[PDB]
């Protein structure tokens, strides 16, 4: 009612004129980026702006020749769009390694999407738990400055990585502040709102996300909640960002109060470290991060991870939302959700294709409601 | 017509008895105080190699396979996974492999033989996956090789450093995994071996370029099979030169794997293990396939010859490179790993579109048969970009679609239909340039 947060729901709906008419107002490039754990700072720091690929979730044909069907939708969705021309004021595209299938959605692009002027693909390692992997990244990290300082042809100073790193991990710290409302009884913010915030953080220039967010915190504490809060869902996956479908959850009578998903809190959820070498403080932040499935072995980090925040959060269920064939994740899955029930969390399980009839989900979720209610 | 003399392998004998051997010693391993380990057929088996001679692995998708070959066996083990809880979609291997720990069952006899610990290689995401849930099902240490430094040809210091630093926490890993002291002669005499056996494969690979293809597919796949098992053993190298001295005999002598060749195919992925009939049904048609970039290389090592060849990789110690001391023998292992040609597509799908094109170029190659194996997300990322690559090239390529371990996505009758059709279509393309060069 009260449009707190339609700056944010626009920048969704509008990200592509918003990329437009940034790059009218500041002259800079803008750069698609694949999967979270890019060093966006690095590129901030090169004057562009990292707008995330996301999928459109409506029907396409396009992909077909280029990748497989046993593959992921998400993967598949997001070529589409390169495919497809919607990112065409995008000079440049780069992916930091993380799950295979992603891998192939930046070949593809690099490939056929005609208006790439330049790419980088960073190995960033996947063992993050390694007493050398924070040394090898350092190096990468070091390794994409200067390619990006070559690229340029303007030099990338500390201070210039120092004022990207303030400007991500004041995000970062600010997107935590609104998280911290979802603790309430009735949550000031929603999951949706939450959702639309945490989304465009990833294609919004940041100093222009942390004033919104600013402003939306400084609105919070005097904000009337209306609406009842029902049960506390968590919802868990890899990308997570239909908020089309997080609203109907949000309307069976429930309010999704935390999450484990790139489109929010795997994203941001750590700020960097204090530090003075400020390409160990960049690569540091990523490996130090919340671990995607595919970067949490030997130890499975991720469920300690999962459950402190279903904890801290006060959730009542837990929904896994899984892309169809999504390995990384399914990997986790059957052990994933013992470990939530045996500390008393009932789960749900739904599956999505790149479009998906709302009305079979909608019932499940009613009658995962009802389980709730019993013990 | 049976144009060409035919023969028989004399050595088929011994490598199928090597096989069998190599999986009764993992189940007979403690009879006699021996380590058993498990992880992938990419894993860096020099390293537990250092802690004594009686050191047996169990590679995990070899194991696979072997189950697969028997339908039924292969049915149950992913009905037990199933049962567990996992997605029927994850890699058929895997499943297997888990089904098959579940029901305490070996395919060669006796209960699933326990590992001391896993070492394993991770560049596929379900590599770990598939041996967290071993290693906290049989309650063992677990150890994984980070190699995602990205393609050999970017290759910088500091990626290098990566890997082979990890390494040396790997030997750390199996020396407090097995309570034994690790040797550091027994670990470079493996190292060599490795490097023996992987570059030997790919030289008797590289000896199927001539007409006719001394070896066929088919064969090949009761052959690339040891460096699968244990490419560091001296057996799997000692038998590699075995083999190729008989392959370079068969060249010599104008042996033809398929009597009547008139066609030279090339396949790419995980064939469907319990289907391999349908290689017997192409040599009807005078087919024979000369291997793929899976059978050459997902354990061949590889290089560039002085006339611009593929051929196996030069052993550093006929390079004037010493390898007497562990740092060195890691550095030189690692490297020689991270050449391997099948981890370069899960970067950069263009650097096996290349390699495959060499092969159709370099092994005369008239067709491409391309598997779209649902069952193993590592080995068919980018294969559409390859099929769009060979088929940019004026090389015949087809596709059709499978899976390597779970024949519930494999149709037989219409992958034999589109096999059919293929062949047909080869003779139209010949009978079309018959008539156009006169
Ligand atoms: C055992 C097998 C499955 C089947 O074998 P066979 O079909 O040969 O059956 P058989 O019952 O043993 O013998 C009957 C046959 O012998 C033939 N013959 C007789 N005398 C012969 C002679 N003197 N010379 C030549 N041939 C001779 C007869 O003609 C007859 O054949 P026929 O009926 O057609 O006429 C075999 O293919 C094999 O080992 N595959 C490897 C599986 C595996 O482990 N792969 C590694 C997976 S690792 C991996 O994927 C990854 C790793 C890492 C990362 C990701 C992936
Ligand atoms: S999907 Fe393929 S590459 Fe990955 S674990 Fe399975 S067999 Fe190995």
């Amino acid at each position: 009612s009260d449009g707190l947060f339609d700056q944010f729901k626009t920048w969704y709906e509008k990200r592509h004129d918003y990329a437009r008419d940034w790059k009218v107002r500041t002259g800079g490039q803008v750069v698609a980026t694949m999967c979270t754990y890019t060093p966006e700072e690095l590129l901030i720091a090169a004057g562009m702006l990292p707008v995330r690929v996301l999928g459109a979730h409506e029907p396409q044909n396009v992909t077909e020749p280029h990748i497989f069907g046993m593959f992921c939708p998400f993967c598949r969705d997001s070529l589409a769009q390169g495919l497809l021309g919607r990112f065409d004021y995008a000079e440049g595209v780069t992916l930091t390694q993380s799950c295979i299938q992603y891998r192939q959605t930046f070949g593809s692009w690099r490939l056929h999407v005609p208006t790439v002027k330049w790419d980088y693909y960073v190995p960033m390692p996947n063992e993050v738990q390694s007493p050398h992997a924070r040394k090898a990244h350092y190096e990468e990290v070091q390794a994409f400055r200067v390619f990006l300082q070559t690229l340029t042809g303007k030099e990338i100073t500390d201070a210039m990585l120092s004022d990207a790193l303030a400007v991500c991990d004041e995000n970062r710290r600010l997107l935590r502040e609104l998280y911290e409302y979802r603790k309430a009884a009735d949550p000031k913010v929603t999951g949706v709102e939450a959702l639309y915030a945490s989304l465009t953080a990833q294609f919004i220039d940041k100093r222009e996300h942390n004033e919104m967010l600013k402003k939306t915190l400084a609105a919070l504490p005097n904000r009337k909640v209306e609406r009842k809060t029902g049960a506390r869902f968590m919802t868990i996956g890899s990308e997570n960002d239909d908020i089309a479908f997080m609203g109907m959850v949000e309307s069976v009578g429930a309010t999704i109060v935390i999450d484990d998903q790139c489109s929010g809190s795997r994203y941001f959820w750590n700020a960097s470290k204090p530090e003075g070498d400020v390409i160990k403080a960049i690569a540091e932040r990523y490996c130090d991060r919340p671990a995607c499935p595919t970067k949490d072995y030997p130890a499975h980090t991720r469920f300690d991870h999962v459950l402190g925040m279903a904890k801290e959060y006060n959730v009542e269920g837990a929904i896994f939302l899984q892309q169809k064939f999504c390995d990384p994740h399914e990997g986790d899955y059957p052990d994933l959700k013992r470990h939530l029930e045996e500390n008393g969390i009932p789960t749900l399980f739904l599956e999505f294709d790149i479009t998906n009839p709302i009305g079979p989900f909608r019932i499940r979720i009613e009658a995962f409601l009802e389980t709730l209610s019993e013990e | 017509a049976n144009k060409y003399p035919t023969e028989q392998l004399k050595l088929w004998g011994k490598a199928k008895e090597l096989r069998e051997q190599y999986y009764m010693n993992y189940a007979r391993a403690k009879e006699k105080g021996g380590i058993r380990w498990s992880g992938s057929a990419w894993a860096l088996d020099a390293i537990p190699a250092g802690l004594g001679e009686d050191v047996y692995s169990l590679t995990g998708e070899p194991y696979a396979a072997a189950v697969a070959h028997d339908r039924k066996f292969a049915k149950e083990c992913m009905d037990a996974a199933e049962a567990y809880g996992f997605a029927r979609d994850l890699c058929s291997y895997m499943r297997i492999y888990w089904g098959g720990m579940h029901l305490n069952k070996y395919a060669f006899g006796g209960e699933f033989p326990k590992p001391d610990f896993v070492f394993q290689t991770q560049i596929c995401c379900s590599h770990s996956k598939w041996y967290q849930h071993v290693a906290k099902e049989e309650k063992i240490p677990e150890f994984y090789l980070d190699v995602g430094v990205g393609p050999y040809r970017d290759m910088t210091d500091a990626r290098l450093d990566y890997v082979a630093n990890q390494l040396h926490d790997g030997i750390a890993f199996v020396e407090k995994a097995s309570g034994r002291k690790f040797d550091d002669e027994l670990f470079i005499k493996a190292v060599k071996n490795e490097m023996r056996s992987t570059s030997r494969w790919a030289d008797i690979c590289a000896l199927n370029k001539v007409k006719p293809a001394p070896l066929d597919e088919k064969t090949m796949y009761s052959l690339y099979v040891l460096c699968t098992l244990s490419k560091s053993s001296q057996w799997c190298a000692d038998f590699m030169d075995e083999l190729y001295e008989e392959v370079k005999d068969r060249v010599a002598r104008g042996i033809a794997a398929v009597p009547n060749e008139a066609i030279r195919l090339m396949t790419d992925t995980q064939p469907p293990w319990s289907f391999l009939k349908i290689f017997r049904y192409l040599e009807t048609y005078g087919a024979v396939s000369i291997g793929s970039l899976y059978t050459f290389a997902l354990e061949g090592i590889w290089e560039d010859k002085p006339d611009g060849s593929w051929g196996g990789r030069t052993l550093p110690w006929d390079k004037g490179i010493e390898i007497n001391d562990r740092d060195t023998a890691v550095r030189l292992y690692a490297d020689w790993n991270l050449s391997k040609p099948q981890w370069q597509h899960f970067y950069d799908p263009t650097i096996k579109s290349d390699m495959m094109l060499r092969i159709i170029k370099e092994w005369q190659v008239d067709g491409v048969m391309l598997h779209l194996n649902r069952g193993c997300e590592g080995l068919s990322v980018g294969i559409m970009e390859n099929r769009l690559a060979i088929a940019k090239s004026g090389t015949p390529v087809m596709t059709f679609e499978g899976n390597m371990g779970d024949e519930r996505e494999f149709d037989e009758v219409r992958t034999q239909a589109r096999v059919d059709a293929f062949m047909e279509q080869l003779g139209v393309r010949r009978q079309a340039a018959s008539a156009w060069s006169h």
